[PDB]
């Protein structure tokens, strides 16, 4: 990185103003005589004692243990921005009742308790309690600052320059900020995107965490610089409780974290808009996940193919290269679902076009890939070449759908295609136009097996301040770029996803990868950690970066396998395939100047280890798919920090060299050159863990030193779980999606286990519009394995059957009996290893759609 | 009275199975020899007879995968992809 291209807090005049306000007695006080209480809200006026500016606090109790605090000017010169389209619904409220009152304080009960809120008039403060336990305080350090709108037209409060760029700043200083105190909390998480540790660091001695969607060339590690995406959600965890703070603001935001009986204080500082904050009171982390999903929605259910392996680079040269890469996978027995087309595929970076030299017959290329049951992804960026011969440009220019400067003309930056304009994705009509451009008639050469990648959607503007859009550019409704910046990317992602849905007549689920994102981006597809580097420490950081995303609802995360920049050594590439094989979005990608790194170009030992990784991923597709269905339905993260499953185990709170997939698999990928072992922490009092390769059983809690080879992927199955797999690995997921299942039952010390399985057609909305899916529950206890429906609304015509059952932690039975309605009782043959206590049941042969039971007789 | 037929022995000698375990869509032999006609074994092979032309062997994982592997199309017999003979 060149840090001088990016503002430090001191270089951002509003951050400097806000951050200069130090802990003290707040000048804000509430005027209790103006207090009004309704069924849905409490309102009261606040005043700054010095300036006499009046503000309105709207305080609401909400269903599902949440509190909403909104602060705006009572008499604004011009309306302040309120973030649209992020919230999925108007949050259902809970009544606040006055249960206590004096001259300086009002105690409010939320519904019939146990939650309570204490409003203190002077100095203004809010305290949120559950019965007698104080959960959180607001403005406890007196850091609330609300810069009112002054008369339109000290250092840098108005016109402001950074390097060679000037911001005319017509409204002057309008920043808003507020602090929160979290007694008993020492560990805080979230606010992606930063190439930093999962457990967030105190900012006291340095820079605050920055949230401003930016394209940071050659980004570096373990620092708070703002990257491509911004999710203003902070989670706080202790042995006793979980809390979350969701700061609904789309403007440039800085977050200060400090500690001090242990307690963490958080301060948010935003350039514009209102103060709109949700306090999500848990008490468990799963309760916080639900609370947040109720506000912003859940992860969109990926089409199954998108959970397979993606092969990319900048750039596959032409149709021959794409077809040789496709054939390369098959000749080397390595599965792959998607081949990606970067910017060189288009006609001179004119999106929605094809270079006629390199790709003269796109439909024929797509047909060839469809015959291999594979897909393609094409890059479509939100910058349009200013060219009168380019129909997209002409239509957007003619309909005035571009982002504008203050003088009313179309903003022009320097970008991938030279002079380029930026469609205003904040405009609902622009998003409809964009969606309509994805019709097969409009996007010539596209087909149902062509999906999309949205890159440079921060927006990345090559000649712009910090490589982005001027703050004073103008958007829909007359809002400035500064007001909306962090949702630009989300809107691109939203419109692209709607385009893929619409082009199919609303039947097909979309697949869109986006670089930039905000709260709510989970609803539109996948995201990745951008332009990483081919180095061991970037391989390591993929875990904390994707975990920070998972915690805030973005379950479909990944990092470029092998690293984007530079050439990875073969050993690093292998370890990266192994890491990526156990992360949600699994794509190998590489910068323009790197050597070719398709996995069969390596020496045979490296190819073999990679093939092994790919087989493991493909076999686990039913498991991945079920975890994504659970995320879509409940809002629970797919990839999890260990502290999510072990909330009382304090030694797990900072772990970032391991993670869990659901509650069933614990992964400790090898992330060092020349490693011959890894220290694996296996938590849980009275928990057992099975090494999935050796079937060796280990009791928790322990730190195990596990030996590793080049092919090793340290993965442990938790006792008490059932993991479904497709053991017949084929060339792509479409090939496998009707195949029989093998159930891997890991017995708890009580001899029990459970797990679910979701199945549908693999790609349409038929699961939701027609209830065409299966949600099975597999449960084991005593000496019986049972399949029952976990959602009787779901019916599915499928040839999928149970071909095998593998039970870890079992004795040798005398007989195995299968019962299922419509069939006579069946006797299964079996194999047992007494050394490992592994029992393999042969060919149950029962439909996955049927209820059944398998009894083990002694 | 009636003499019984002998069971099947895997080519690797690892087991002996009845003939209803040959091409029964479950892998019983470590060498994959009980499933030459199906996709059930991870190390099996399927023989493209390619009547009139050169015969080819393909991976068992390519039997009924919906992709045409054999020029005679015999690998796709119960998948929903109907393969044409492209052996010429
Ligand atoms: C809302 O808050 C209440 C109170 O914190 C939650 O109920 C408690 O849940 C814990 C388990 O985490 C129990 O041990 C307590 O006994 C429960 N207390 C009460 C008063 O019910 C409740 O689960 C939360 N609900 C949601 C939807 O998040
Ligand atoms: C600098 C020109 C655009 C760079 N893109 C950035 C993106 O994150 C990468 O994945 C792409 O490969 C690349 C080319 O479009
Ligand atoms: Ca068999
Ligand atoms: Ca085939």
């Amino acid at each position: 990185v060149d840090r001088s291209n990016f503002k430090t807090c001191d270089e951002s005049s509003f951050c400097k103003r806000q951050r200069s306000i130090r802990p003290g007695l707040s000048p804000y006080r509430a005027l209790l005589d103006t207090l009004q209480l309704g069924p849905d809200a409490l309102t009261v006026h606040l005043i700054h004692e010095v300036t006499k500016v009046l503000l309105v606090l709207e305080l609401q109790g909400l269903q599902k243990n949440m509190t909403r605090i909104r602060i705006d000017e009572l008499e604004p010169r011009r309306p302040r921005y309120r973030v649209p389209d992020v919230l999925v619904a108007d949050p259902p409220t809970a009544r606040l009742s006055v249960s206590g009152r004096d001259d300086n304080s009002v105690e409010l009960t939320v519904a019939e308790g146990p939650y309570k809120i204490i409003l203190t008039a002077q100095p203004f403060r809010l305290d949120l309690l559950e019965d007698r336990s104080l959960l959180l305080s607001v403005n406890a350090r007196g850091l609330m600052a609300f810069e009112h709108q002054r008369a339109p037209r000290e250092p840098g409060a108005w016109e402001e320059t950074f390097k060679t760029h000037s911001d005319s700043k017509p409204y002057g200083p309008t920043s808003v900020g507020l602090d929160f105190s979290l007694p008993g909390m020492e560990h805080v998480y979230g606010i992606p995107e930063h190439a930093d540790s999962l457990r967030l660091k105190v900012t006291e001695g340095g820079e605050p965490y920055r949230l401003y969607n930016l394209d940071v060339f050659q980004y570096e590690l373990n620092n708070p610089m703002a990257l491509y995406g911004s999710v203003p959600v902070l989670l706080a965890h202790s042995f006793h409780r979980d809390l979350g703070i969701f700061w609904l603001n789309a403007a440039e935001t800085w977050v200060d974290i400090s500690s001090n009986t242990p307690q963490t204080d958080i301060r948010w500082m935003s350039e514009s808009g209102i103060i709109d904050v949700f306090l999500m009171l848990g008490p468990s982390v799963f309760d916080v996940f639900r609370q947040y999903a109720s506000l912003t929605g859940t992860q969109a259910l990926p089409p199954l193919f998108s959970l397979g392996y993606h092969q990319s680079r900048w750039n596959y040269r032409d149709e021959a290269d794409v077809l040789e890469v496709d054939q390369g996978f098959d000749d080397h027995n390595m599965p792959c679902d998607v081949i990606w087309l970067d910017i060189e595929h288009a006609d001179g970076k004119r999106y929605f076009t094809w270079d006629p030299t390199r790709f003269p017959q796109p439909l024929n290329m797509l047909e060839h890939l469809a015959s291999k049951r594979r897909k393609l992804v094409a890059i479509v960026d939100p910058h349009i070449k200013v060219d009168s011969g380019y129909r997209v440009h002409e239509e957007l220019r003619n309909h005035g759908l571009y982002v504008k400067t203050r003088d009313g003309s179309d903003y022009e930056g320097w970008c991938w295609p030279g002079s380029a304009s930026y469609p205003d994705f904040t405009n609902p009509r622009m998003r409809a136009w964009w969606s309509n451009m994805f019709s097969f008639d409009n996007y010539e050469g596209s087909a149902p097996n062509l999906y999309v990648w949205n890159d440079m959607n921060e927006p990345s503007v090559f000649n712009g301040p910090e490589v982005t859009m001027l703050k004073d550019a103008v958007h829909y409704g007359g809002w400035e770029h500064r007001d909306i910046h962090n949702i630009y990317g989300l809107y691109v992602h939203m419109a692209t996803a709607d385009g893929l849905i619409q082009r199919s007549g609303g039947i097909e689920r979309p697949f869109v990868l986006s670089r930039a994102f905000f709260s709510g981006s989970q609803r539109f597809g996948a995201v990745w950690t951008g332009d990483n580097t081919a180095e061991w420490d970037h391989l390591k950081i993929s875990i904390p970066m994707c975990l920070s995303l998972a915690l805030v609802g973005l379950s479909f995360c990944g990092a470029d396998v092998g690293g984007f920049f530079k050439n990875p050594e073969p050993e690093l590439l292998v370890r990266w395939y192994q890491m990526g094989a156990y992360q949600p979005f699994f794509r190998a990608h590489a910068h323009l100047d790197t050597g070719r790194r398709e996995p069969w170009l390596l020496a045979s030992q490296y190819q073999d280890a990679i093939r092994d990784a790919l087989f493991q991923r493909y076999s686990l597709l039913p498991f991945w798919y079920t975890l994504f269905y659970q995320a879509h339905k409940e809002g629970f993260p797919v990839m999890r920090p260990l502290w999510v499953q072990y909330p009382e185990d304090m030694s797990t709170f900072s772990i970032e060299d391991q993670f869990m997939l659901g509650d069933a698999l614990l992964i400790h990928p090898v992330s060092d050159a020349g490693a011959h072992g890894v220290q694996v922490y296996l938590p849980g009092q009275e928990e057992v863990w099975y090494d999935i390769q050796s079937y060796q059983k280990h009791h928790g809690p322990q730190t195990l030193y596990l030996p590793v080879t080049l092919s090793s992927i340290p993965v442990f199955q938790r006792g008490g779980t059932i993991v479904p797999r497709w053991m017949r690995v084929r060339r792509s997921s479409d090939c496998m999606k009707d195949d029989p299942i093998t159930l891997f039952v890991a017995l708890s010390p009580q001899g029990t286990a459970q797990g679910e399985l979701f199945l549908d057609d693999g790609h349409t909305f038929n699961y939701q519009t027609r209830h065409e899916f299966l949600l099975r529950r597999f449960s084991f206890s005593g000496s019986t394995l049972v399949s029952s429906s976990a959602d009787p609304k779901g019916h599915l015509e499928t040839p999928i059957w149970i071909e095998r059952v593998v039970i870890m932690g079992a004795g040798k039975p005398a007989a195995v009996v299968l019962q299922t309605k419509g069939s006579p009782e069946s006797r299964l043959s079996f194999q047992h290893d007494p050394e490992t206590s592994v029992l393999i049941l042969r060919k149950p042969g029962v439909s996955v759609a049927s209820d059944w039971s398998i009894h083990l007789r002694a | 009275f009636y003499e019984e037929s002998k069971p099947f022995t895997c080519l690797d000698g690892t087991a002996t199975i009845p003939f209803d375990q040959v091409n029964d869509d479950y892998c019983d032999c470590k060498d994959g020899s009980d499933e030459p006609g199906t996709a059930a074994c991870p190390n099996g092979s399927f023989h493209c007879t390619n009547t009139g032309y050169k015969p080819l062997y393909i991976l068992s994982s390519r039997v009924n995968d919906g992709v045409c592997d054999c020029c005679d199309g015999t690998d796709e017999y119960n998948s929903g992809t109907v393969c044409e003979n492209t052996c010429r």
